[PDB]
RNA sequence: GGACCUGGCGGUGCUUCAUAUCCCUCUAGAGGAGCCUGUUCUGUAAUCGAUAAACCCCGAUCAACCUCACCACCUCUUGCUCAGCCUAUAUACCGCCAUCUAACCCUGAUGAAGGCUACAAAGUACGUUAGGUCAAGGUGUAGCCCAUGAGGUGGCAAGAAAUGGGCUACAUUUUCUACCCCAGAAAACUACGAUAGCCCUUAUGAAACUUAAGGGUCGAAGGUGGAUUUAGC
């Protein structure tokens, strides 16, 4: 067990430690701060364990010690906390406030904060009825016409899963030096990897290394392959294309090429069609491969 | 040369002697067994090849009588060998070189008929003999019979060979004659002017027979004429402006010698201020005294500039590998902190005490007394617990 | 130290021949290792002595090597790579610069120095034989 | 002092073949050219014939150095099977780990 | 006994406690670092008796203040590169041969690598004084030395044991080259 | 820790150049590490707290050791002297001691 | 003898389903011949082990000599170690695997006893085996000790089947050539097919029918194989 003592000599080693660790590397002991200590410590203890908590570590004794209650009641013996002796004084506070809001209103891409880390919000253990019982809560305050103020409070309770699996990323359009303008984007199928510059006008020459993708490409099913994104978006002979594609076999430089092809057209279409040409499968890598 | 582990790490002076002598003695024991056994050490695997990471082999690989074997065994040093050698050559009625049977006597006149580790001179011992025998006896003989006498402290022996040598109108070398002198110095029953005049004499000589002097023969006038306190310091002086005005540089050692003949003393304010700032370099044993001896001088005047003078000058370039032993090191370093504590303001005395102790040297308890009354005259009574910690 | 500090240092002996210098247009040095994080380290130190001496650097990271083998129970090997490209330094900065970073070379890691030294044509080639 | 008695023998193979290794290669290199005649080709069948059998380099087995075991033998580390992964697992031996 | 990192200064000059690459010292590196994957509810392992701490190759020895301080006192065996050589374009004009040789370092008893010997001569023909019948010649007597889209004849030397031999025969086969091509034998009238 | 966490937790004892792809002497390397670890168990019985780390730089050859505080500090020395002297012989390079002392075995948990 | 409490049930049947392995169903192949490789017996002067049972493309990521620890004789003896034994013993132990078999608080009148409802009503905190294995992961003990140890030169017999594994075929979605996928011929008996047999060259080695690669000769059976079996993901 680690008593206060312990973890205030504790303290004061790191904050020597700290100011000689400044002092070796050069840098000033004041502005020395926690990235620099392990910046330093990852220069002089170089050491490539895959396990990032195998390695050396320099943390300030609060950090890497466990921690310990907090004090509620004085030496008089009042709690601090007027829900004291409910026994969860921190949920029924936070259900209060959320009562309040709800009754003041009544007046007038993101995940819901799972149990345990409200708990650590809390630092209170709570069970699943209750957690679910202040999601309802929460839903229903988010349902009202609420705030500022009030999305802000809901914010608190609510972490990121991204939203971004909408949203596939447009290239920037390029001009050549003729004053052409185009696209150039990158795919990878098995072991070949193709990229392809799509031009904003042409009349649908294909051109895979130099070549013509009729000759390139003699099998029937790979000429489907790259006709697949442009035709699925209804702009056949619409665009010029020219792809350099490198490795694997006929099936994967097609697919690559494909990939590539498709990507790069995402620039001169529409939003609406870039989320269609998503869903049809023609902006997603194919990462299945060969297994060990 | 230690361990920086604490459990490792000397605390005194004894202890650090203590467990250097150790380590020491784990060499000589793995010397022992690497040289015992080279069959074992043979193999080598090192490119470039490395030499001194070999076995010495230290018997003679000559059996036959014959005269290479005997030089292989005076290039081993190996004293009695090489005695019963030269016996069967004579028994084989070989006639032996007389390069041969000098080196022989070099040997025997330097290691005075004992194996490798005073031995007093003995008489009719294996040198006497060989060197009766002898057909013909060049001067190289006789100085090196000589040389070995005064050595092993023949030195009446010595004067007889010598004047054995100049009935043989034959020459003397410059530490033949370095030999002469100490062995004058060292003959019984006779007072400073006569031995003085005799060593006079003998400078003549030196003369008549065309020898330049070294720095060795003014070294040794110096160090024998030590012996003779008040009555030798104006000669002492003289010798070495002759030294000065001959062109022959003097060395650390002979400023030791003026210096611990004077203490028994304001030369020594004329001896740094021509010594600082230069550059020394080996040129006599007795050297490496230097510093012990000036720093005593310095604590004998309670000259604290001088003290501080002669560490700059030990200071400067390679000068501190002169500065002795590990007992020379801790009279040196005490006596100067000693001075330091005593004479100094007390900040400066514990920026030296810092920088010095353990570093340095490790403080006898006398230095720990000095300090604590320097602390008291300067009344900084705070620092009592942090040098009490430290001497524990 | 604070107060003992040594009054005059005997700093080495460098000799200014009259020979001519060695020129290399370009040194190639590439370290070696089980870990990752010695080389970089080991980058660090390297490129802030070149900064340090004037000489011109870059550095790259040629792709890393994994031996595979079974005795069922299979066993590995990774080497990884770190390539520092010096370039325009004569004779004597390669030497100085090179005992430099090998003598501070971390155990484990090993060292392939190409040098790319510059020479003018013999006179027996500046003109045909008759 | 070696591990046993069939590590002795091949001991002694390798010190012969490195004896007879300079006679072995020039006798043999007259009989591996069409230009000699086959006069002298067939006498240094002969002459290879007759030097000793354990010089010859065929007769030589990768023994492991520890456990002088016949087979299982990685030549890069003259080791058998069983001692080296005692020491991978180890760790004693540098760079070697488990594959994942 | 105590350890010496308590007797350290914060403002101590660190070079000095490492000047040479040396083993962690627990006793002497004044830092509270931390090795060792927790158990639960665990720390990380301290540095006493630490022996992963004891296995990483440390840099204490190298800190940017030591490397500051090397590097200045190495700048007097440096000598400056002439300053008329700005770029490559420049260094092939004035210098048309280039000589590649090797070393390699490794960790043992032995120094000696037999990859060392290894040399490797490039020059340009087109920085050789060849008329047009010497430099068909020297292409078809070089073959595949010879690289048609760089111009550049590459004579890779390792017949020798050592590295001056191997360029020595790498200059002479270059001057034997050139020779032999600026020459006409009767044969040569049978193209 | 067990044999799979290697390069994952644990490090390793010995380091050279051998195993390096390219590099050679592996098995020579590999024989000194051996008798390295048998001489240095039975000159020092019963004080190595922990096992040796065997470092490799360019000649030199670093016997990181980690023992305890059983053994008197003379017999330390005088040991460390030994070996330095009869290893350095032996493999005809500078070998060097760099012993640690610890109280006691260092435990990490009760398997 | 009356009333009540905990039960267990070391017990059953049925109902619904979650019901994954194991089923069942479903998909795609192989199985019948010719070879090789282990192993079984047999045979032999002729390795071994696997000792109840369930793990032979087992030790071996490799057997002309060596490897080799098997057999015939010949030949040496305090012997590479000062010995040495792939000699026995885990049917001596040891490693290994395997077979089998709390505290507190409330309620009931302070009885045995009981303690939950979330729009919340008392609950909070091993043994066993004539087992395997000495490629020892070990430690000991018994034997042989001018041979249970060395060394040399030659030899491990093979045809009856019984299996496993692999290879190669029985073709037309095929074979050859160009080419690397827009062609031309061949085609069921001079069709396909043999890693089948025999002969000749090349490689390695001291030694090659005896190991491998190619060429020639040859063009066998084979004609798609049920019960079964192999995977699926």
């Amino acid at each position: 067990t680690y008593t206060e003592d312990f973890i205030k000599k504790q303290i004061e080693e790191f904050n020597i430690g700290k100011r000689h660790l400044a002092n070796m590397m050069g840098e000033d002991p004041e502005t020395f701060t926690q990235e620099d200590i392990d910046r330093a410590i990852a220069y002089l203890f170089p050491s490539g364990l895959f396990e990032k908590r195998a390695r050396p570590v320099m943390k300030h004794p609060e950090q890497i010690f466990p921690r310990q209650r907090a004090i509620q009641w004085g030496e008089d013996g009042r709690p601090f906390h007027y829900l004291f002796y409910t026994g969860k004084q921190s949920y029924y506070s936070l259900m209060h406030d959320v009562y309040g809001m709800l009754l003041n209103l009544e007046k007038h891409g993101s995940r819901w904060l799972i149990k345990e880390e409200l708990e650590e919000m809390l630092v209170e253990k709570l069970s699943d009825l209750d957690y679910m019982q202040f999601i309802r809560l929460l839903e229903k305050l988010l349902t009202s016409q609420c705030g500022a103020a009030e999305e802000e409070f809901v914010q608190r309770f609510r972490r990121s899963v991204t939203l971004e699996s909408k949203k596939q990323l447009i290239e920037p359009v390029q001009y050549d030096e003729q004053g052409m303008a185009f696209s150039k984007s990158e795919g990878k199928r098995k072991t070949a990897k193709a990229e392809a510059i799509v031009y904003k006008h042409g009349s649908g020459r294909i051109k895979v290394n130099g070549i013509d993708y009729q000759l390139y490409f003699p099998i029937t099913q790979d000429r489907e392959q790259l006709m697949f994104p442009f035709h699925f978006v209804d702009r056949l002979g619409k665009h010029d294309v020219t792809c350099t594609v490198s490795g694997g076999g006929r099936s994967a430089q097609a697919g690559a090429i494909r990939l590539a092809m498709a990507k790069a057209l995402c620039s001169f279409v529409t939003e609406d069609e870039v989320e269609w040409m998503r869903q049809a499968g023609l902006l997603t890598t194919d990462p299945r491969v060969r297994e060990r | 040369v230690f361990q920086d582990d604490p459990y490792l790490m000397p605390a005194s002076s004894l202890e650090s002697r203590s467990f250097l002598l150790a380590k020491k003695s784990g060499e000589n024991v793995a010397k022992f067994i690497i040289n015992s056994y080279p069959k074992y050490f043979q193999k080598d695997i090192a490119e470039p090849h490395i030499p001194c990471l070999m076995p010495e082999y230290f018997e003679p690989q000559i059996k036959d009588i014959s005269e290479a074997a005997l030089k292989e065994r005076i290039e081993l040093r190996k004293v009695k060998a090489s005695v019963d050698m030269f016996d069967q050559l004579l028994q084989a009625g070989t006639t032996v070189s007389l390069e041969t049977t000098n080196s022989l006597l070099d040997l025997l006149c330097y290691y005075g008929d004992q194996e490798p580790s005073g031995v007093t001179w003995r008489a009719k011992n294996n040198a006497e003999r060989i060197f009766s025998l002898m057909p013909e006896k060049n001067e190289h003989s006789y100085c090196t019979m000589i040389r070995g006498m005064v050595k092993h402290r023949a030195y009446e022996q010595a004067l007889n060979l010598y004047t054995e040598l100049l009935n043989n109108r034959l020459h003397a070398d410059v530490y033949t004659f370095n030999a002469l002198i100490e062995a004058t110095v060292c003959a019984i029953n006779e007072k400073f002017e006569e031995k003085w005049s005799k060593i006079l004499e003998l400078l003549r000589h030196m003369v008549a027979q065309k020898v330049k002097p070294n720095l060795q023969t003014f070294n040794t006038i110096l160090k024998c004429l030590r012996r003779f306190h008040v009555f030798a310091r104006s000669p002492a002086l003289q010798v070495l402006r002759e030294m000065k005005a001959i062109g022959i540089e003097p060395s650390l050692a002979t400023y030791h010698h003026i210096i611990r003949l004077f203490d028994q003393s304001f030369i020594i304010y004329d001896i740094m201020n021509e010594l600082m700032g230069k550059r020394f370099s080996p040129k006599d044993p007795d050297d490496d005294k230097f510093f012990q001896s000036a720093m005593s001088i310095c604590s004998s005047l309670r000259d604290l500039e001088l003290a501080y003078q002669v560490h700059g000058l030990l200071k400067t370039g390679d000068n501190w590998k002169f500065i002795g032993p590990d007992q020379h090191r801790n009279f040196y370093y005490s006596k100067f902190f000693d001075l330091i504590c005593l004479m100094e303001q007390i900040d400066v005395t514990l920026k030296w005490y810092e920088d010095l102790i353990p570093s340095a040297y490790f403080p006898h308890s006398q230095t720990m007394i000095h300090l604590l009354q320097a602390l008291d005259v300067a009344n900084r009574l705070e620092v009592i617990p942090k040098i009490w910690k430290d001497s524990k | 130290l604070h107060v003992d500090v040594p009054k005059d240092l005997t700093k080495p002996v460098v000799t200014i021949s009259d020979e001519p210098d060695i020129l290399y247009k370009r040194l190639s040095v590439l370290v070696k290792g089980h870990d990752k994080a010695v080389l970089d380290s080991y980058e660090y130190f390297a490129v802030l002595a070149a900064k340090e001496l004037g000489i011109s650097i870059k550095v790259h990271e040629p792709p890393r090597k994994i031996e595979r083998f079974t005795l069922r129970v299979q066993y590995e090997m990774r080497t990884l790579y770190r390539c520092l490209e010096l370039e325009h330094l004569t004779g004597s900065t390669a030497d100085v610069y090179l005992e430099y970073i090998q003598r501070n070379l971390p155990e484990g890691v090993a060292m392939e120095v190409t040098k790319t030294q510059l020479e003018q044509l013999p006179e027996h080639i500046k003109e045909p034989i008759w | 002092h070696y591990v046993d008695w069939r590590m002795w023998r091949d001991v002694k193979r390798r010190k012969m073949a490195y004896e007879y290794a300079d006679e072995r290669l020039r006798i043999n290199s007259l009989r591996k050219n069409t230009i000699l005649p086959k006069i002298l080709q067939d006498v240094a069948d002969e002459e290879i014939a007759a030097l000793p059998r354990d010089s010859c380099p065929v007769r030589i087995r990768n023994r492991c150095v520890m456990t002088s075991r016949p087979r299982g033998v990685k030549r890069r580390w003259r080791l058998s099977r069983i001692v080296f992964r005692h020491l991978a697992d180890h760790g004693q031996l540098s760079g070697i780990q488990r594959a994942t | 006994l105590p350890p010496r990192t308590e007797k350290m200064a914060v403002d101590q000059d660190w070079p000095s406690v490492y000047p040479v690459a040396a083993p962690f010292k627990p006793s002497a590196v004044p830092l509270p670092v931390r090795m060792g994957y927790p158990v639960k509810k665990g720390v990380p392992m301290a540095k006493e008796g630490n022996l992963e701490l004891l296995k990483i190759p440390n840099f204490l020895h190298l800190t940017p203040v030591a490397i500051k301080k090397h590097c200045e006192a190495l700048k007097d065996f440096c000598t400056e590169w002439p300053a008329a050589l700005d770029s490559d374009e420049k260094c092939e004009k004035h210098f048309p041969i280039e000589i590649d040789s090797t070393d390699y370092v490794s960790s043992g008893p032995s120094v000696r690598n037999p990859r060392a010997r290894v040399v490797v001569l490039r020059v340009k023909l087109s920085s050789l004084n060849l008329d047009d019948h010497a430099k068909k010649k020297l292409i078809k007597l070089v073959g595949e030395r010879y690289c048609k889209t760089t111009d550049v004849l590459t004579i890779k030397t390792d017949r020798c044991p050592l590295r001056r031999q191997n360029y020595d025969y790498a200059v002479y086969l270059l001057t034997v080259l050139y020779h032999e091509s600026w020459n006409t034998e009767e044969w040569e009238k049978s193209k | 820790h067990a044999p799979h966490y290697i390069a994952h937790r644990k490090g390793w004892l010995s380091l050279h150049t051998g195993n390096l792809d390219g590099e050679d002497h592996a098995a020579e390397r590999t024989v000194e590490d051996v008798f390295l670890r048998k001489f240095m168990w039975g000159t020092f019985p019963g004080c190595l707290a922990d096992q040796l780390v065997l470092k490799r730089r360019g000649n030199q050859l670093e016997i990181c050791a980690v023992v305890l505080r059983q053994l008197s500090p003379h017999k330390y020395y005088f040991l460390v002297g030994y070996s330095e002297t009869l290893l350095s012989y032996f493999y005809k390079c500078p070998v060097r001691l760099h012993l640690q002392t610890v109280p006691s075995k260092v435990v990490y948990k009760y398997l």
